[PDB]
């Protein structure tokens, strides 16, 4: 799992960047205004929509994240299936190769 | 001491929480248009379909704080989308400007590219298994006739 | 449910985007 761990951590730190901006700044503030509103409905109900806005894309970020995670960790996997089945094409080529040699020799 | 909006050391900062010191995270080079893009339409996807679904789960409570105004409404949806584009904004700023590690294949962000791929090598592998299958019937057709050739 | 059925639907969700 070498060569493409970089790449797959990559993935994650991006969707930890999104966490932390969200959840760690834009949330907070929002909600830091929102609590403060008591004397202005509308501005209360605006603000309660900034923070379902903001929860609600970075729950969204992070999902679509873990898509892209899963995706390239089973297409690295199949990709090493097909070295795998290649390595084997070749040597059963090999084989019949010798076996036929052999036939040859001996009939 | 970090702040969540310095993108490039918070970056740098989780690539050496999660992988060991080595070779990898020696040279840096900043991002592709691609992996730009791909981040930011991720980003822009999830903006508008979460301003549909807010303001549908909330329109009730809308309507009835500006009196039937849908005008106002769409006013106010106006202005949380420049809102959300200003923020957008700075995170492809912020993003074009952080260094990433330059082994990387940026690509890998790229739903069009990692779902092509993925196409192409399930096909690539379900060909080459029936050429496998194939083979290994010849092989035992040709170990057959050695043995009987064997014993002559 | 599969990682193709995920992989499609975001891939159709960015596409209608812009």
């Amino acid at each position: 799992l070498s060569s493409s761990i970089t790449s797959v951590t990559t993935i994650d730190v991006l969707s930890s960047l999104f966490i932390n901006l969200f959840e760690n700044d834009l949330i907070p503030q929002a909600l830091k205004d929102f609590n403060k509103s008591d004397d202005d409905q509308f501005r209360k109900l605006l603000y309660k929509l900034d923070l379902r806005l903001f929860q609600t894309i970075s729950d969204q970020m992070t999902r679509d994240l873990k898509d892209i995670l899963d995706i390239n960790v089973s297409n690295n996997e199949l990709c090493y299936q097909l070295k795998q089945v290649l390595a084997r094409k070749e040597d059963l080529n090999q084989q019949i190769i010798s076996v036929r040699n052999e036939i040859q020799e001996l009939k | 001491s970090v702040r969540p909006w310095e993108f490039r050391k918070v970056i740098q900062a989780e690539y050496r929480e999660r992988l060991p010191r080595n070779y990898e995270l020696k040279h840096w080079k900043k991002p592709s248009k691609i992996m730009i893009g791909s981040i930011l339409r991720l980003l822009e996807t999830n903006t508008v379909s979460a301003l549909d679904s807010v303001f549908e789960k909330y329109e009730k409570e809308m309507n009835q704080m500006t009196h039937g105004d849908n005008n106002e409404v769409k006013r106010i949806y106006s202005k949380k989308e420049r809102l959300l584009e200003i923020i957008l904004t700075k995170i492809k700023k912020k993003l074009r400007q952080a260094k990433f590690p330059s082994r990387i294949s940026e690509r890998d962000l790229d739903i069009e590219y990692i779902y092509s791929k993925r196409q192409f090598i399930q096909n690539r592998y379900s060909q080459e298994l029936q050429n496998n299958e194939r083979l290994e019937a010849i092989l035992s057709r040709e170990q057959n006739l050695l043995e009987e050739t064997r014993k002559l | 449910q599969s990682i193709n059925d995920r992989a499609l639907s975001l891939l159709q969700r960015t596409r209608a985007t812009k």
